[PDB]
């Protein structure tokens, strides 16, 4: 009963199958949080495992560019995952408002995303759901820190061991190996980084179709390009890092560590 | 022409 006692619920931030995220205040502390509220009334054994998995992964990850679990509280019929509140809104919103980022701004943004990803991978965590909606800005001030959020689809892996872990992710950001239904792991996250970096620089995605089956065909084939006019003044080094991220063969795809040493990120 | 749109996650194959 530690949640009902100490915390007051305010506005809804988002909604899932069996869950809700709401701003909350720890009343006696005068401090606000993001409460993920999971309804556990007659929850399946599998859905319990997925709650426990997310709790375990979120406790594991301590990094400036990853949302921080503050507490995990089991009450009768509800579970509470309390996270530090990030108030600058989604990277998605900021790209749409600004249209696109400068190469300097994009590099600084993608650098922080890669540090979050590197940390996850080093800790045996694959997110599987990287996209601008899942990256939160620390504030509305320019250059404010980016935080990886929403580990609801995250998996635990054993070192470099890969398997068919099942079909999960967001269409525009899905890796070819997930769509092919082939073994996968940490590299899926780097494919998504490539989609995000592409979006940062020109403000529209590399893969899009009204027909999902045609979208999947373009992703599986790596059928992206750099059309005029928006790509006309973009450096080849930016394109090079995107190409290495959007590599079909996950064995040959650039890693987080390798990406952070790419000149377009490190010589800067 | 390609557009930036919000998209929902899938936790299983959806045709
Ligand atoms: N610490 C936080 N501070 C502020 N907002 C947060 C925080 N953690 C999560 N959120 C918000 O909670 C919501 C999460 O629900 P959402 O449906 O977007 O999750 P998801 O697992 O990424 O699902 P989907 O795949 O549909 O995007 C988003 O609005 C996100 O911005
Ligand atoms: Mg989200």
């Amino acid at each position: 009963t530690r949640f009902t006692e100490e915390y007051q619920l305010f506005e809804e931030l988002g909604k899932g199958a069996f869950s809700v995220v709401r701003r909350c205040v720890k009343v006696l502390a005068g401090q606000e949080y993001a409460a993920k509220i999971i309804n556990t009334k007659k929850l399946s054994a599998r859905d319990h495992q997925k709650l426990e998995r997310e709790a375990r992964i979120c406790r594991l990850l301590k990094h400036p560019n990853i949302v921080r679990l503050h507490d995990s509280i089991s009450e009768e019929g509800h579970h509470y995952l309390i996270f530090d509140l990030v108030t600058g809104g989604e990277l998605f919103e900021d790209i749409v408002a600004r249209e696109y980022y400068s190469e300097a701004d994009a590099s600084h943004c993608i650098q922080q995303i890669l540090e979050a990803v590197l940390h996850c991978h080093q800790m045996g965590v694959v997110h599987r759901n990287l996209k601008p909606e899942n990256l939160l800005l620390a504030s509305k001030l320019k250059g404010a820190a980016v935080k990886l959020a929403d580990f609801g689809l995250a998996i635990e892996v054993e070192g470099e061991q890969q398997a068919w872990f099942g079909f999960a992710g967001t269409p525009g950001y899905l890796s070819p190996e997930v769509l092919r239904k082939d073994p996968y792991g940490k590299p899926v996250d780097l494919w998504a980084c490539g989609v995000i970096l592409y979006i940062l620089l020109v403000g529209y995605p590399p893969f899009w179709d009204e027909d999902q089956h045609r979208l999947y065909k373009q992703i599986k084939a790596g059928a992206y390009d750099f059309p005029s006019p928006e790509w006309d003044t973009v450096t080849p080094e930016a394109k090079d890092l995107i190409n290495k991220m959007l590599t079909i063969n996950p064995s040959k795809r650039i890693t987080a560590a390798e990406a952070l040493k790419h000149p377009w990120i490190s010589h800067r | 022409r390609n557009k930036l749109r919000r998209q929902h996650d899938y936790d299983t194959f959806v045709d």
